[PDB]
């Protein structure tokens, strides 16, 4: 699924996201975003990204 | 009146351990969108002459 971030921080977030995050459900996000590069594989196995 | 123990001895029904709260509300966390983004029953946008 999806959820425009632009409209999010505008609308004020209706815990829609808050709920999905809490409950763990496959989802996507959209808009401008800060990436962050890592290396030491480790990080991955440890699944830091979650 | 004479005194008769028996009849003056009553048992006591009392709840146990409260905690009384006043003011209330306070527990409410609330913010606000940025003024430039308002809306009435309208839903189009209050104050919209850019």
């Amino acid at each position: 699924q999806q959820i425009n971030l632009e409209e999010l921080m505008r609308t004020g977030d209706y815990a829609q996201i808050t709920n999905m995050l809490l409950n763990n459900q496959p989802v996507a996000l959209v808009g401008a975003l800060p990436f962050v590069t890592d290396s030491s594989v480790i990080s991955l196995i440890a699944k830091l990204d979650a | 009146q004479q005194f008769d123990f028996r009849n003056s001895m009553h048992m006591l029904t009392s709840n146990l351990t409260f905690t009384v709260y006043s003011d209330l509300l306070a527990f409410v966390s609330a913010d606000t969108v940025e003024p430039i983004n308002a809306v009435a029953f309208d839903n189009m946008r209050i104050m919209n002459e850019l």
